[PDB]
Formats: C-alpha cells, structure tokens, sequence
C-alpha cells in the first residue's frame, strides 16, 4: 500500500543546480522522516540524508554540509533536493528514503527500523 | 567514518555464507543500530533485517545477523541462486548521521 | 539577570539627575504593593508568624515588614 | 512495550468491583496496568493541543519614538499645552525649567513644559488565550504483545491512539486482539484553563497563567489592532530626561526581549508555530476494562526449543526483559515461562507479560518479567532444551519500599488532589484522604502563593522551631502537619 | 522592570522542566553572595543591629539573615 | 580625550550549527569534534536510553 | 586499565577521580584533553615572565 | 570478550608553540589568538609593569 | 600527584597476590621512621602537646601518634 515514485533527470551540466521530487503515498506527510541516499555507478551508497519532519527543522549531511539545501510542502506531500553547484562526480542514482518520526512532533531518534520502503531512484547525469 | 565490508564473497548452493563488517566505536561498537539491505542491480535496496539479530515482514527467516563488538556479521545459511545481488550495511553514528558499507558481490555458481 | 544589580548605592551621585530618577525611587514600593494586593495570605501568615515570635512590639513590626519585603 | 525504559512507569495493579480502574496519567509518564486475569496495557499521553485561540492582549517588546515637539510657558502663566497631548500615540509628561532674561521670558521663575513623542511599536507579544472545550488530548494505548521491536519503539503500528475532547470524553479504543477497552476520562478538572494564557513571542512560546500575564509592567493594546495606535501604559518603555533643571529630553527604552525571557523563569514551555501543541499536563482517566480477553487463551503448552537471541539486561526499577526465538512445531503456543530458584523448588517473581504467545513462528517474542530481590533463575522450554538463565538483582527489598514512597509523595506533591485518584477505588479511604487533601491544599493555597525555591525554607525552618519550642502537644500539628511538608514542598519546587 | 516578579510560585507545576531550572533556580544566591563579598560592612553593620534587636538567638539570625536578604 | 577599553560585554548573539551527540549508559561521556573550539557552547546532561 | 604493556584491575570510582589529563572513552582525534594543568605548571618566580 | 573504553588518561605528553602576551595596568587583561583552542593550557596571572 | 591515592582499601582483594605486596605493606612504616630520625624535634613537640591536652592516660598515646603519624 505504501508506493514513493520520484521524478527524474535526463542531463545535466557542472556549474548548474538539479532539483528531483519525490512523491509520497500510501501514508500521511506530518509524522515521516525522508531521507536522501546517492548511488554513484559501481560505488559505495554515499548518505545526502535530509531528517525532514512536519515541521521542517533539517539536519544537513558532513560531506555536504555547505553545499546542498532542499525544501519540502506538505500539501503537495512533497521533499526536494536542490543539489547546487554540480561537479563531474556528482552522477549518481537518488534515492527518496523512508524514516520515521517520533510521536512527539519531534525527531530526536530514528526508529529500529529505517528504509521500509524505497524511491525507484533518478540516475541524473552531468555534461 | 565509513564501513569496511570486503569486496565479493561466494559460496556454493546449500552451504552457508558469513559477510562481516567492521566499523567505529560510534556507529557499531556501542550501539545496536546495524542494518543490511538488498541491492539487486534493476532494483532499489530492499529492506533485509532491522535491528542486528530482527527481520523485516516478507523477508525469509534464511537470512541472520550477529554483533560482536565492532564487527557485525551478516550469515546466509542455504544459499539459492536468488542471492545474486549487492549487500551493504549501515549504522548510525552517536553523531547523528548515517555510513554504508561498501558492498559485496555474491555469487553461487 | 542583568536587569537586577541595578547601581543604586555606589556613591557617585552628583547634583545631576540620573538614569531614572523618580522613575526608580518608587518601582520597588509598587512592585511591593501589587505583590501584596494579589496575594494576600502570605502578608496573613507573615503577621502570623511575626507575632508568635519577637517578644515586644518592635521587632514583630520589623519583622513583618522584613518578611514582606524579602518575598517579590 | 512503548513503557519500557522511560523512568517513569508507576504500575498499577488490581480492578474492584466492575472491571473499571481509576489513573491519572501525564506526559512525563506513562503507566503500565496489570490485571488479575486481563492483559496488561500501556498508557501514554502524548499531545495535548489547544484548537481555537483568541488573541486576549498584546504587549509591545521594542518601540520606537519619532516627532519629538515640545512647549514652554513663563512662570506664572500657568501650564504649557499641546494638540499633540490630547493624542493618544503621543506620550506626554509636564516638567519645569528655569526661565529669565536670558530665555526671552521675564519675571525669573520656573516655567513650566510639556514634551511630545509619536509612540511607535515594532515588535509584539500577543498573549493568546482558549477555553476549556475543543481542547483535544491524544493518548496512546498498547497492550504487552510479546511481539519484536516493540519495547520502547514508541512509533508505527504498535499500538492504538484515541483522541480526548471535553464533550465526547469516552471514545472507547477497539484495538487489535485483546477484546475492546473503554476510558472514561475528566479533562475539565485538569489543568483549568480559563486561567491560562498562551504567551507567543516571535517564534518561542510559554504557557502562563492570566492575572501575571495582566500585571506585567510593558504597554499594552487589546486583541483586535486595526491601526493600533493606541498604547495603553506608554510610560513603561519610555523615560523623559530633565538634566540640570534646563532643557528636558525624551528617549525610548530598548528591546525587552532578554528581560522578558528572565520574567518567564517558571513558565512552561510549550510550542505554537504550527498548532497550539502543549506538551505538559495531565487528566484523570477511569480506565473501564469490561471487555478485554487475553490473545492466547485456549492455546497449547510448547513443545520445546527456545533460544535466546538479546539477553536479559533489566531496566530501571528493575523488570527484565529477554527476547527469545521458537524453533519447532505448534507454532500457536503458549511460552512455558516462569521465575523460580533451584532445589527444594519454589516459584518467586512476578510475570508481567501475562500469557506471552508465539505466533508466526520465524519471529521472536520479547517476554518481560519481575524478578525478587536476590537471586533467581529463569526458565523457559520444558523436556529437552531447558533454557535456564541466571539473573542477580541488587537491593530491591527496603529501597524498594522507600523508593515507592518517594515516588508516592513525589507525585503527592507535583500533583494535587489528583493523586488520590490513582489508585483504584479504596472507597471511604481514598475519597476522605482526597478531600481532607482538598481542604488542606485549600489551605496551603491563599499562602505560599509566589513565593520562590529559598523562602517557603525559610519559612519552614522557622515555623519548624516554632514546631519544637512550643508547649499544649501543638509540638507535632505545627512541625510534620506544616513544617516538615513545606521542606519537602521547598525542595521539590522548580521542576 | 518587567524582569522582576518572575513568575515563580503561581501553581502550574508539572514533571516538565521548566524555562529556569536549573539557571534560574540559584540566581539569587549567588548574587547574593556577590553582593556581601563586594559589600562587607553592611553585612558587618547588619550584624551588630541584629545583634542589638532581639533576645533570644534565634531571632538576631533571623533578623540578621532577612537585613541581608532585604538589601539587593 | 584618549580612552582605553577595559572590557567588551555581548547584549544581542544566536547560536548557529546546533549538533548534538549521544552515547549509551555506563560507557563515558559523548565526545564531539567541536567541543575543542570554544566559540561553541556545551553543556552535559542525562538522557534515559 | 592497560598501561603500556601491563594491565590491572581496578575500582571504579577509583579510576574515575583520578588526578589526570583525562579524555572520554568515545574520543577519535585525541586532542582535547580536559584537566590539563594536572600535568602542566607555570613558573612565575619573581614579578617576572612567566 | 568484548571491552569498551570509558576514559583515556595519559601518562607522558610534551608542550610547544608556548607564547605569552601582557598588557598594561588596570586596561583589563590580555587575550591571544590560541587560546580559543582547547589543546592550548592557559593561565592568568600578575607581572608588574 | 597519583603517588598518592594508591588504592589500598576499594575491597576487591581475593586470594592472588596484589601488584606491590610484601613492599607496599610495610613502606609507610620504612618512611614515617626515617622522618622522626631526621626530625625529632617535631617528636619531642608533639610529645609535650600531647601530654597537655588529653587529660586521661590513653588519650596520650592517641594524640601523640596521631600527631606523629599525619606530620610525614
Ligand atoms: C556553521 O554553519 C555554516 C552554514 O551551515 C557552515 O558553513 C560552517 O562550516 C559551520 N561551522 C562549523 C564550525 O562547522
Ligand atoms: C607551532 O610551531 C611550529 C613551528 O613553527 C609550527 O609549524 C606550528 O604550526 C605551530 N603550531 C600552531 C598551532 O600554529
């Protein structure tokens, strides 16, 4: 019951800014978690991860900390990735992920589980 | 701050395979968030177990996990030639953020 | 905070006003009287409880007006 | 499961009479109840959320003073005016200055001044209020299936929520398996608004009652602006200058921001950026369990083979909880589990998740028990494979006993009178115990009323020697009925 | 100002940590103690009028400690 | 005519990259990389975990 | 506790107190050692550098 | 089996980049650039001047 | 410095041999003797001092090991 189908990517080039959506169904907006998750070709699962919430307060990555902001809309049900500044390396397969948030409103800890359920994932590639 | 799973293992069909992965004191050594996944090459990663020893609905009750400290080892007991795919591990930092294993290829014949 | 200590006794008071005179020389006395006016049984139980000790008149008024003006 | 490893549990035990049992549950908590022949369920409340607010009264934080003008008259002639004065944007405040032949004037007196300034705001404090009805609690409710990632995983499809609201207050929950549990809660006697204002700075956010927020020395507008304009009590936020008995000057306060944030030492905080959401309080809640059968009646002893797959590792008060895997046949079954010692066999130690099942037989069941104060054993799988597992709990005798009376009377004192309805209907004793606590919480009201962590000490030690240097046996009525109480009460304040 | 009555003792306690606990719950003991270590002899002064008001003991500590806890 | 500062007070500051970090019960105290630099502040409490 | 190649057993809150330049147990990057002037002292002999 | 470490005392250490820097009476008290670190081990104290 | 608090006294002893035993039982005696050798002086004060107060006979010998024994 629970389907995240993305929205993809043909070519881009390294200088401009990709935005993929992701659209979620199957379960409500306000309490899950969604994350971000890289496929490079042949390469480790490199972590874009965005712990969105109803509220949007968003931790950013490590790697790519002050590099990439997203946005989110909650009647659109809806979570963003605004990657700026596109180098040679950054072709890849983006994943929407999944998560859970606490009852509280609050996300302090992800739950036992992570990514029940997946994006079919964008390969965006650079030119 | 990345996890150390080995390149490929392989093993025939009926035996029993073991896919180790070691990391920090801070993702795996002192917390119980270790996880696995399914990476089939025309498919999302798919869900394989919770937590280091729990299993998701639909997944089989052939495939168990273990932790012994900095090392979580992912054991397959009766391999089948469904196995033909990617595995790679997570954990979750005392930091707050997330690191994946570099993968394993598996192959039966 | 920082909004108590409020430079009061320091010397160096000249012939020139200050910051806020006559608007600082009353804010405690009607601090005091608000306090008092919405809650009361506290002023009851400090009569109470200066009467009971302090063997003369003089030092149960001390007494009463010290524990009036020590809570805010 | 959902009320382990929280620190704030308080079991409650027994029914009496018709199946219906009486709890006060809050946010800091959450309660586990055992039954004797019912299954034990977790209670949590989880959101508490005020629906249609009101805008009561609005203070100004930071202003600002524009169209400076000012006035001046000869001394005997009387009083300077403006039609600048009679505005009420303008704030205004006579003085008096020297006058002479060198001021143009004459006659060498004091002549009297006025002083104009355009009052303007730019930052609000608007000071929301509700009413007692459309205010919706949310509590959560999840029965002790031994079922995985269940313990403290406080999300997903471990349990069932309802929803509380002042005029439909009953809403029974039919959850999954179990029967069918019923409340019967009282949310008008909780928190009591009506004296509760709903303080919003720009995006933090207080719960505070009415009549401080009313007494607050800061000017003020009331809840529908309009073009505003009209500031109630201008002269907190602005101080005139008279240097020197010359010339006098006007200026403007500052932001009162910091100093707002020292007034709310003693305000809960709650959040309004989306919702009203409050996150403390509580309600009393008669929990009504007619209905409520156990999932696993009627079923079959194991045949045998367990296996341990997280070990035991007790939590805080000390409840085990051991997560065990079947292997085997009859995969609807009934866990063969029991606390006892060894030779000259006894049976010691409470079990806590009545009547643990395995179903679906691939997937591990988390049992949780009560172990005694000692030693003890752990036994699980019945012919072969008898799965004996050690456990040492320390103390857990009087520190125990001491323990639940601090709890008690902590409770006692966070809680009012409430905390006699926590129990489940002691009938003559509960009900003169809460209303002799009404009387003396009456009473304990209209005193100690603002009055801080140091002072009611004070206050205690010395009505306490008074206590003690008193004669006609008054000895102990002044010292354990007031004294020693307003001790505790001094130190347990300020949560 | 309005960073006085700091709304301390109005009911409305529960097991959530407050705004000030913690920070706020010994500001005044330790300005306090600031102010006597920054200004001995009126707490030297204090103590000989405490001693001169009142009989018994306990009564000179008492007016001893509400003369020191009076002042800012 | 020529003042000398003697001592320069902060009225108005925030607080940016909040990061925070956890470990589990009787195994130390949480270490972070920006404890070391003292433009962040820090302080230690008890979660129950 | 392990020394350079010896070890012992030893009481807790005995460990905990003492005087040292400590570091937590969770600690990559070993370099903000906590109480160092345990192990660190300033020479200041006459009204002089220090 | 499987140990983990709480606290790391040391033992032996060694102290360079040591710099100083005074300033003159009653103008407050110094400050250096490195002090914002946490590695560099600081202390106040009184020379005449 | 950690020469002191030399961890004497935590429980904890079982049947084995310790790290330094056999040195560590009897070194505080080895030094508390070579310090009255080098510094009678202190003795003979402390004799004197615990025959003052003290008046009963055994309080002399308490005072006056207890005032030789915490002087290393
Ligand atoms: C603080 O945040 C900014 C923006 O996110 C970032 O560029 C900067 O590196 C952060 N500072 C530190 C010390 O990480
Ligand atoms: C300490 O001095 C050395 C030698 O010049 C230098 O390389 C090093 O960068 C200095 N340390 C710091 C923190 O600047």
């Amino acid at each position: 019951e629970v389907q995240l189908v993305e929205s993809g990517a043909e070519v881009k080039k390294p200088g401009a800014s990709v935005k993929v959506s992701c659209k979620a169904s199957g379960y409500t907006f306000t309490s899950y978690a969604m994350h971000w998750v890289r496929q490079a070709p042949g390469q480790r699962l490199e972590w874009m991860g965005w712990i969105n919430a109803g509220n949007g307060n968003t931790k950013y990555s490590q790697k790519f900390q002050d590099r990439v902001t997203i946005t989110r809309d909650t009647s659109a049900s809806t979570a963003y990735m605004e990657l700026s500044s596109l180098r040679s390396e950054d072709t890849a397969i983006y994943y929407c992920a999944r998560d859970k948030v606490d009852d509280y409103g609050d996300y302090w800890f992800p739950t036992l589980w992570y990514f029940d359920y997946w994006g079919q994932g964008t390969l965006v590639t650079v030119s | 701050s990345a996890l150390t799973q080995p390149a490929s293992v392989s093993g025939s069909p009926g035996q029993s395979i073991t896919i180790s992965c070691t990391g920090t004191s801070s993702d795996v050594g002192g917390f119980n968030y270790v996880s696995w996944f399914q990476q089939h090459p025309g498919k999302a990663p798919k869900l394989m177990l919770y937590d280091v020893t729990s299993r998701p609905s639909g997944v089989s009750s052939r495939f168990s996990g273990s932790k012994s400290g900095n090392t979580a080892s992912l054991t397959i007991s009766g391999l089948q030639a469904e196995d033909e795919a990617d595995y790679y591990c997570s954990s979750h930092t005392s930091r707050g953020t997330w690191v994946f294993g570099g993968g394993t290829k598996l192959t039966v014949l | 905070s920082v909004a108590l200590v409020p430079h009061v006794g320091m010397g160096l008071e000249t012939r020139t006003e200050t910051w806020m005179s006559s608007e600082g020389a009353w804010k405690h006395a009607q601090r005091i009287e608000t306090w008092i006016l919405r809650h009361p049984g506290f002023t009851i139980m400090a009569a109470i409880l200066a009467y009971t000790i302090g063997t003369t008149h003089f030092q149960r008024a001390l007494i009463f007006i010290l524990l009036t003006a020590v809570a805010p | 499961m959902r009320c382990i490893g929280i620190s704030n549990r308080d079991f409650v035990e027994g029914v009496s009479g018709g199946s219906w049992v009486d709890i006060v549950l809050e946010h800091g908590s959450c309660v586990t109840t055992m039954a004797k022949n019912k299954p034990t369920l977790d209670f949590e409340l989880i959101e508490t959320e005020a629906k249609q607010p009101a805008t009561l009264r609005k203070y100004c934080i930071e202003a600002k003073l524009t169209n400076t003008t000012t006035d001046s008259r000869c001394p005997t002639q009387g009083e300077p005016s403006l039609n600048e004065e009679q505005d009420k944007r303008f704030v205004c405040k006579h003085s008096m200055v020297d006058r002479g032949w060198g001021n143009g004037c004459g006659l060498f007196g004091k002549g009297g001044i006025v002083t104009c300034a355009m009052f303007t705001c730019k930052k609000n404090m608007k000071g929301k209020v509700v009413q007692p009805e459309n205010l919706e609690y949310t509590i959560v409710i999840t029965p002790h299936s031994g079922e995985e990632h269940a313990v403290g995983n406080d999300t997903g499809k471990h349990g069932k929520e309802i929803k509380i609201t002042p005029q439909s207050s009953i809403t029974e929950a039919e959850l999954t398996g179990y029967g069918t549990v019923t409340m019967e809660c009282s949310p008008r006697t909780g928190l009591d608004f009506n004296e509760m204002v709903l303080l919003q700075m720009e995006n933090k956010a207080w719960l505070v009652h009415r009549q401080w927020f009313l007494d607050l020395p800061l000017p003020w507008l009331p809840g529908a602006d309009t073009q505003g304009s009209n500031w109630i009590q201008k002269e907190t936020l602005v101080t005139f200058k008279n240097p020197h008995a010359k010339k006098q000057d006007v200026v403007v306060l500052g932001s009162q921001e910091g100093a707002m944030h020292t007034a709310l030492t003693g305000a809960t905080e709650i959040q309004m950026s989306s919702g009203n959401l409050l996150f403390t309080g509580h309600l009393k809640c008669r929990l009504r369990m007619d209905k409520l059968q156990l999932k696993g009646m009627s079923y079959s002893m194991c045949t045998g083979k367990f296996k341990v797959v997280k070990e035991i590792a007790e939590t805080q008060h000390g409840t085990i909880v051991i997560r065990v895997q079947y292997e085997g046949d009859g995969s609807p079954c009934k866990i063969p589990f029991e606390i006892m010692d060894l030779e000259k066999r006894h049976v010691l130690g409470r079990l806590i998740t009545v009547n643990p099942i395995v179903t679906e037989k691939d997937s591990p069941v988390n049992i949780e028990a009560e172990p005694p104060f000692g030693d003890s054993y752990i036994i699980i799988g019945v012919e072969p494979g008898q799965l004996k597992l050690n456990w040492f709990k320390k103390g857990s005798s009087i520190g125990q006993m001491i323990e639940t009376t601090m709890r008690g009377a902590k409770r006692m004192a966070i809680l009012g009178d409430t905390a006699w309805d926590f129990g489940s209907l002691g009938g003559v004793f509960t009900s003169i115990g809460k209303a002799l606590h009404q009387v003396f919480g009456a009473i304990y009201g209209a005193a100690f009323s603002g009055v801080s962590w140091i002072m009611k000490i004070l206050i205690g030690v010395i009505i306490t020697w008074i206590g003690m240097n008193s004669r006609s046996t008054s000895l102990s009525v002044s010292l354990v009925l007031v004294g020693v109480v307003t001790l505790y009460l001094g130190v347990m304040v300020q949560a």
